């Protein structure tokens, strides 16, 4: 061949955290095919928010916008339990189909996007310029939004975990767990860090007992 | 690996 169809710049969805996860790769031959399973941030969540999305950024938001679309009717689960299969098709004429298929209920929805969407030859090598200019910038983000979920991770686990001790946990190991979730929930709200993992230090260092007790 |  004297030619080959790929994807300019990396397609994909955002993730927790406003986080682009890709799904097809920059400089992909057409026609391709792939999935990724994915599941709820929160407890109880009935549905997921499908946001397509064009570029070499980190940052959900510094990448091109394809379309978003819902799946609902997902049933009450604890976070991280129910499984959404993402899929990301691009036929020989250059369209992509993105489905989310819920496992459980069976449900699926579908967006199409004409070959003609997203970012003109220009703005492709603005976008590929962009990410080698601002990559160090792109790193620092992307090991806050690690730092942030794991944090998020240790606060939802320690409450549970809590919980399901009961009697079981002395008074003072609780008021000193209690007191560390309140801060680490607190420093989740900012852009420090630092002061995320100083929270999950101190949550982990009261919580030992709970630990054993979790067993 | 989750989505809001």
């Amino acid at each position: 061949v004297l030619l080959l169809d790929v994807t300019p710049l990396s397609l994909g969805i955002e993730t927790m955290g406003g986080v682009m996860t890709t799904l097809i790769a920059k400089n992909t031959t057409i026609p391709t095919k792939h999935s990724q399973v994915f599941s709820t941030a929160e407890d109880n969540q009935s549905a997921v928010t499908i946001h397509v999305l064009q570029g070499e950024r980190k940052r959900a938001a510094d990448n091109k916008s394809l379309g978003q679309f819902n799946l609902d009717g997902i049933n009450p689960a604890p976070r991280g339990m129910p499984q959404i299969e993402v899929t990301f098709d691009i036929d020989a004429d250059g369209i992509l189909h993105v489905s989310a298929k819920d496992k459980n209920s069976g449900k699926e929805q579908k967006i199409t996007i004409k070959a003609s969407s997203g970012l003109n030859e220009d703005e492709i090598q603005k976008m590929v310029r962009d990410a080698e200019a601002n990559a160090e910038a792109d790193r620092k983000f992307e090991e806050l939004v690690q730092t942030r979920n794991q944090g998020d991770h240790l606060l939802h686990s320690t409450r549970k975990q809590v919980e399901e001790a009961g009697d079981k946990l002395p008074a003072d190991d609780k008021t000193a767990i209690e007191s560390a979730l309140t801060a680490l929930e607190t420093a989740l709200k900012g852009e420090d860090k630092a002061a995320i993992e100083a929270k999950m230090q101190e949550l982990a260092q009261v919580s030992q007992k709970l630990m054993e007790i979790a067993q | 690996p989750l989505l809001g």
